[PDB]
């Protein structure tokens, strides 16, 4: 073999950048004790 | 025989999901009607049970079991009743 050294491949490895979620928006439309005119929901339907 | 059930299913097109109301009068009279019917009713029955269920959609899901054992018991080699059943 030759004396020299291998060419070291483009590493591209490494993260660009590291993303923070800083906060978070909880927009909850449940409204509790009424149903949605759109969809007729079943007598045991879902409550959980 | 004809006219009975002609009636219910025009009825329950009309009011549209409100007829979910009236499920449970219909269902157990309407599958024992199935039952003890005779000859050609029985297809037309099937036909308008049909009917009935892509009206009913989500909420038919109690009555299913019984239903599924009429099909069961009413499916024979004869080819009128098969088609009928396959749309069911």
């Amino acid at each position: 073999e030759k004396i020299e050294g291998s060419k070291s491949l483009a590493q591209s490895w490494r993260m660009k950048d590291r993303m923070k979620t800083v906060s978070v928006a909880l927009v909850l439309c449940l409204n509790v004790g009424v149903d949605p005119p759109d969809v007729v929901k079943t007598t045991p339907c879902a409550r959980l | 025989h004809t006219m009975v059930v002609q009636a219910i299913t025009f009825i329950f097109k009309s009011l549209g999901l409100k007829c979910v109301q009236f499920l449970p009068q219909v269902m157990p009279t309407f599958l024992n009607v199935i039952r003890v019917c005779d000859g050609a009713i029985r297809e037309f029955l099937f036909q308008q049970l049909g009917m009935l269920v892509s009206f009913v959609k989500s909420h038919i899901r109690p009555y299913m079991d019984e239903i599924v054992t009429l099909m069961r018991e009413f499916w024979v080699m004869n080819t009128s009743i098969q088609s009928t059943i396959i749309l069911l």
